[PDB]
């Protein structure tokens, strides 16, 4: 870079802007961390609900397979549609979209809901509730992971700035200051030389 | 969606209306689920923690393409009754995504 | 020498002139002219000329000029955030402010001295362009509060009218300005 | 120049608030202008003539095309007049120096004319001593009722605080009032920026028996609230106002209203009581209990004023 | 030196485009060398022998081992010969000053020997006037067919555009052609970055009836688009490439293809029509609505061509 | 000039003096007094002065001082994580060390020069405050190892005694320190 | 003085010399020797010596040199992204380019002047070394394009053979070069 | 000053490894102080008399309140005495010049008094020659068994290695031992940072017949590994720990144990064998191909991962 007073002022302004940006990014990171903790609490609640639903649904399945034959249970499960093509809505959060899972779940009067087995329908309802809890848990966890990614990105930006950008700008500032001071010192030396010449020519030769 | 935890949970989800593929295998289940991922008619794949503590190996092929599916641990046939460690799993996830061990 | 504004001649000139039209080499490199550094420029005659502007141009000309200056100041104060985190990371209102500042820079400040029509611009034409820009900005802000996204705002056909307003001849200008105002209000009211 | 003229024609003492009730304090303003143009000269003449402030003021107008030695001697004569008035007739004198940058440049030019080797940045090595001899000719003297107050306006050459002139001025003077370009270009007048401004002798000049008792705490609360407001104003650009808490939104509203009403007072001659009333009205926007810098008594006896008592905008 | 030799061997007027039929004979070259090395001098001599331009070239060669004070007189004599030829024999003279930095060094030596009050970095205060008395000797005179065109060469010491020598030269001369070291490191020749380059008299010799109606607007559009591409490069240097919008990626692609094809041409000689076609091919990489600096008629006439259609 | 320690007079002073009582701009802005930056400050007379402190102040004084310095260093190092995550969400003994550092920097390093009994501090007073601080820290560490809630420790009535200790006059410090030590000993033992 | 290339002596020397072998302090601190900064260095004799190279070392030697220089340029360009964002965020081909650049830097550019064999290197030996490096790069590109992981490639002993190729004596070198080319082919043909 | 005193009181000949099996005139220690303070002077006197090295040392002391020109004549007197001893009595003289920055500032003051041409930062343009006339007096002479060894100490202003004093000293001397503030803040003593330190004449005095256990290659590989570890640590400070390759973990263990034991030796006296056996213990693995700097034959013979006291 060219060492000039204007360039030195520009570098000082760049340093001030970098410091202000570091502070701004730290504030943004604090807000992101608060949001992250809120989502962690909600994720803990959702995980506990999911575990309770898993317990009740597994108990219902075991009861159905004990009271009713496993083979007829498998046959009843065969007649259930795969219910594929679940909606994946993209939700904007903190500057980008993330997929949110909201199953329409158009079973309604699900095909072959009752028949030779009786307890199988109760286990099916329990497993549908379990699937709802699972999609809730996944919807929470994807947002939590995205928030963590944003926090990591902000931390990386802050570290990069305050470890390579600010020191480099400060080094450039000190180098430009040294060059300017050397130039003014040379100018002072030249002025002393010319003053000596003037006094020599004015005194010795009258 | 799909579940590949164990044949019990696979049958249960098949009853609920979510097809499952196979039993708990530490080797072939990864390839089976990746072949399942090769198509996109769903949004979720669920595995018990005992078979796969973290699906990071499977999702390493998804950040490049088709990030829509969600890979997450679930509770298996027995450990659900045993009691899943919600606090421990959440603490591990937080420590992984932040890099610091903090109280939740 | 070398663009160093700290040299003695420029500094001594600062203390005696009433107006200072600082030029920027960055604008000249982009072939954007007159390339006046707005941030580094100033004028001390603005206050004393207000009655003349009210009598000869428009009763609200100083208000429009101050609104333009405030918009430019807001854009300058957002440019640090833009260069820190990028333009996409800003909110819709702040990105709208940035885009309005860009529109001003491209369509009102920019002036081709070699163009057969754009070389000269009367006060009435500049006032009309400023009024068009302010009306478009206000209606775009209303649309932003209305849920309209910025990217479809940035592709409205009236932006072409705003950009080409400076190439319209002086005698043909008033009809163009009034139809442009009608288009500006329509392109936001009709969409709802 | 506008701020200097407004201060010159608005500054006064308040013997009633001091508790003395003497009302016998003569006030004078010595106005010294160095290296100003004809436009500024005419503006100052008209400002002093139109408002009657000339009858209580002494003016030393020096033009930019006048000899530089006259520029050097102008502050000396102004300060001689001020000292004479204050210490021989018990006058409370406020000295205003229009541009110390012009004085410093004239000093540099003359020092170059005497074949003197310049010091740092080409300025004379005795610039600090000369500036001190100018500034220190002000204060209060034991046994004398008069006083000399100096407000030397100076423009930083490149808006740089490391330049020799503002640096030496900060060395010699007690604080500074920093004008803001961002406030000026946003239409706010006077464009005084509270954050970098500082008065180092303010504490000893306020408090019970002077102005009002809540002065210092109100000032501290205003400073802290404004700093927080501008920080949140910078942050709302990236995170948005929906991600802000209630406190952040209230601080944003406080910052906006502060810039609109407190700083942007136009040409109004606000009394200190009116200024404190406006400050309390602004602080009333913040929730009670967020004023941690103010004692509970002042909050109890001043909080809750509705802001519409003063329009603020000119 | 390679660029100067290429210009000298490739320079020609286009009377057909200007509606003229003089068919003027090729340029006479006056070559002045101040402190030239044997390598550069040998390269220049070999190029002039290959192109056969030595028979119409006047050479003033002050080598690096030659006395340094003769550099004070070398440009004066070269320009005296050039002015004489052009304004007394109707020659079209092209003058090449291969190193003005050596001339400025000799001037600084002479001034320091005289204890003159220096300007910046020790150069004499009259250096501006001394350089002006050399540069301002070129031009065209009314009533005379001859002309003098000057293409001085100077090396900014630390690639410093604010150095006193390039600063004074830019203040005196009518523009500059700045070389880019970052472009050179990419293998691009000629490594000319258009952003700091300038031609003050460009608008006098371009437009309808001289080269083509779209020349100036195409140049302005290219400048704006290249500046936008450079800005997007600066942005992706911080925020990452994958976070861009579509138009930012388009601008980066335009800048890359511009540097690879328009700036980078090698030793081939390009007609103005070919250069305009390539420029329009680059501009076609951008949407029609983004070409705000080009008139609708020119866009309708020329927009559409692709890069692969220029050459096989 | 700007607080930069690269100034030649500051650099020359650094190379000769044996002590360096740096004052923080941030602490002055934060109204922390005497704003002595113990991170940037240093002293070269500590080693040569301990064989006098251990006789005239107390035999265990140097080790207590080293413990105070260790606590300050620990909390300064933990500042990076406590400012990000937050003091509340911090875990285990890290919260305790942060709170002990806060207690130190607010009840032993904080000094008001305009107060009648807080402007001056004797060696015995400082040593007693340090003993109280370390006793509280070790008792709270034992309680944390015992599983006691951190907030319960932070809500103990000892903290007001610690805060008021710096305002206790020298003519009354011995009895106040004795009763404060009794309270510190009894507070945690009452829970245990 | 202080590594400042802007000083008058260096700048005056630059205007006359035909080669500029710029040394870097950063490489010397890491003891990457000869520590030639290949980004800032240049030579004006490269084009004139090509006819001699095509007749005395190899007919394709300039092509190999240009390929090596292009790989170094690509590695330098990608290293800024790797350092700013992280090597795990880059593509497989970009990581391969980075690894090949590191291999070049540590196996061909580096040269121990105090080693009894590495001190001198003929043109044939350098040509063979860079030919082996380019062959390995091409094979690794082909493997990556057919699904082979990069981390598997980095564990090949052929990489170690290439790394220690520069320590082979001149009279032994041709056989080592032939065997290393055969092993380069085999390490990916056996993988298939 | 602490490191200088430790070197003065712990410098030994150790002829057993090289081959000579007899004892020469032991090290004499000429100590020159320029611009020293009373505290540093008292510390040096106490340290020298505690070890009992006064009979083995000659002390030239120029205090901070002494005349400035005595400061510049002090090193010349010290080196004259050292040369006399070494080349007329066959002594092995070690010269310690403390705070050469004071000498350079006195030289700047004298030059500015003589209105000479200023240099880079006001220092005289002949400062290089003036410092060379001092530093070049050390060395060994053919046909004489004496020696002069110089260990100057200089404080880099603002830790700027580009400052004229350290720059000229590095241009004149045969290396430098650079102390780091980062290691000092960690409590590591002596806070010597190996990476920016260099010893040009190291190759002449190490190797077979000088220091058996592969000194050169071990040093080079340690330098390369430390540089890679510092680069990795710099990356970690920006991007959190991700590359847990179980080998980079061993290399961070390398860096940590290195800084904690190889450098943080404290005031104890370590012989060459201990340091050189710890060196391999830091590598922590026998057959690492990453150790390309060390030859396979030496790795095999001088057993990789030979022992670990740790």
């Amino acid at each position: 870079v060219s060492p000039t007073r204007m360039n030195l002022l520009q570098r000082r302004g760049q340093l001030r802007l970098a410091q202000k940006g570091v502070d701004l990014l730290k504030k943004k990171r604090d807000a992101l961390v608060a949001e992250f903790f809120g989502l962690v609490r909600e994720a803990m609640e959702a995980r506990k609900a999911l575990d309770q639903a898993a317990k009740e649904a597994y108990a219902a399945l075991l009861l159905a397979q004990a009271f009713d034959g496993p083979e007829v249970v498998a046959g009843a499960a065969l007649g259930v549609p795969p219910l594929e093509g679940v909606e994946a809505e993209v939700e904007n959060v903190w500057g980008s979209k993330v997929p949110r899972l909201k199953a329409t779940f158009p079973d309604g009067a699900l095909l072959s809901p009752v028949g030779t087995p009786a307890y199988t329908l109760e286990a099916s309802r329990a497993f549908r509730r379990y699937a709802e809890a699972l999609i809730r848990v996944a919807n929470t966890e994807t947002r939590l992971k995205k928030i963590g990614e944003e926090i990591k990105k902000t931390t990386r930006r802050v570290n990069a700035l305050e470890q390579v950008v600010i020191p480099g700008i400060r080094a450039q500032i000190r180098f430009i200051q040294q060059v300017l001071e050397q130039r003014e010192r040379e100018d002072t030396f030249r002025l002393k030389r010319i003053k000596g010449k003037i006094e020599a020519r004015e005194a010795e030769e009258e | 969606m799909a579940v590949i935890a164990d044949p019990e949970t696979a049958q249960g989800f098949r009853l609920a209306g979510l097809e499952g593929y196979g039993a708990s295998s530490a080797e072939e289940a990864q390839s089976l689920l990746e072949t399942l991922v090769e198509r996109g008619g769903y949004a979720l794949v669920a595995v018990d923690e005992a078979l796969l503590p973290d699906p990071e190996r499977a999702v390493e092929r998804l950040m490049r393409g088709r990030d829509l599916p969600v890979l997450l641990p679930i509770a298996g046939l027995k450990e659900a009754f045993q009691g899943h460690d919600v606090e421990g799993y959440m603490r591990e996830l937080v420590r992984k995504t932040i890099g610091f061990d903090i109280k939740l | 020498p070398g663009g160093d504004m700290s040299e003695p001649v420029t500094q001594s000139t600062l203390r005696i002139v009433g107006a200072f039209w600082r030029l920027d080499a960055s604008l000249a490199f982009r072939r954007h002219f007159p390339a006046i550094n707005w941030n580094g420029s100033y004028s001390l005659f603005t206050s004393a000329l207000d009655p003349w502007y009210r009598e000869n141009v428009a009763e609200d000309y100083p208000e429009l000029r101050d609104a333009i200056s405030e918009l430019l100041q807001r854009e300058a104060g957002l440019q640090e955030i833009v260069q820190l985190v990028g333009p996409d990371a800003l909110q819709d209102a702040e990105r709208l402010v940035i885009e309005v500042g860009r529109i001003i820079r491209e369509d009102f400040l920019q002036q081709n001295a070699y163009h057969e029509v754009d070389a000269y611009c009367s006060m009435k034409k500049a006032y009309g362009i400023m009024k068009m820009i302010l009306a478009f900005y206000k209606e775009a802000e209303a649309a932003i509060k209305r849920g309209v996204s910025i990217d479809e705002i940035l592709q409205l056909p009236v932006l072409e009218r705003i950009g080409r307003a400076r190439y319209v001849s002086e005698e043909e200008f008033p009809a163009y300005f009034e139809e442009a105002m009608k288009e500006i209000q329509g392109a936001f009211k009709a969409l709802a | 120049n506008e701020i200097a003229a407004q201060i010159a024609r608005q500054a006064t003492v308040r013997p009633d608030l001091s508790g003395e009730g003497e009302k016998e304090e003569p006030f004078a303003v010595v106005f010294a202008a160095m290296g100003i143009t004809q436009r500024e000269l005419s503006y100052f003449i008209q400002e002093f003539e139109r408002t009657g402030a000339l009858s209580r003021s002494v003016l030393f107008l020096n033009k930019a095309d006048d000899p530089t030695i006259e520029r050097i001697l102008t502050p000396r004569m102004a300060l001689t007049v001020a000292e004479y008035l204050a210490f021989e007739h018990d006058y409370h004198v406020l000295v205003i120096l229009t541009d110390m940058t012009n004085y410093c440049e004239a000093l540099r030019e003359i020092g170059a004319a005497r074949e003197e080797i310049p010091g740092r940045r080409g300025y004379p090595g005795y610039m600090y001593t000369d500036l001190a001899t100018i500034y220190e000719r002000a204060g209060v003297v034991e046994g004398k009722k008069g006083s000399v107050t100096q407000i030397p306006i100076l423009s930083m050459p490149d808006d740089d605080r490391t330049h020799p002139i503002p640096d030496l001025t900060g060395y010699i003077t007690e604080g500074q009032i920093q004008l803001s370009r961002e406030l000026h270009r946003k239409g706010i007048y006077p464009p005084i920026d509270p954050l970098p401004s500082l008065s180092r002798l303010m504490n000893n000049g306020v408090g019970k028996g002077k102005t009002r008792e809540d002065h210092k705490q109100v000032s501290d609360q205003l400073y802290s609230a404004y700093a927080n407001g501008v920080d949140i104003r910078k942050l709302v650009a990236i995170i948005g106002e929906d991600a802000l808490t209630e406190n952040d939104r209230r601080y944003l509203q406080f910052a906006d209203a502060f810039e609109r009403f407190f700083i942007n007072q136009g040409q109004q001659n606000r009394s200190i009581e009116e200024s404190l009333q406006i400050a309390w009205a602004l602080l009333s926007m913040l929730p009670q209990g967020e004023l941690k810098r103010i004692s509970k008594d002042h909050i109890g006896k001043y909080y809750g004023q509705k802001l519409e008592e003063i329009w603020g905008a000119p």
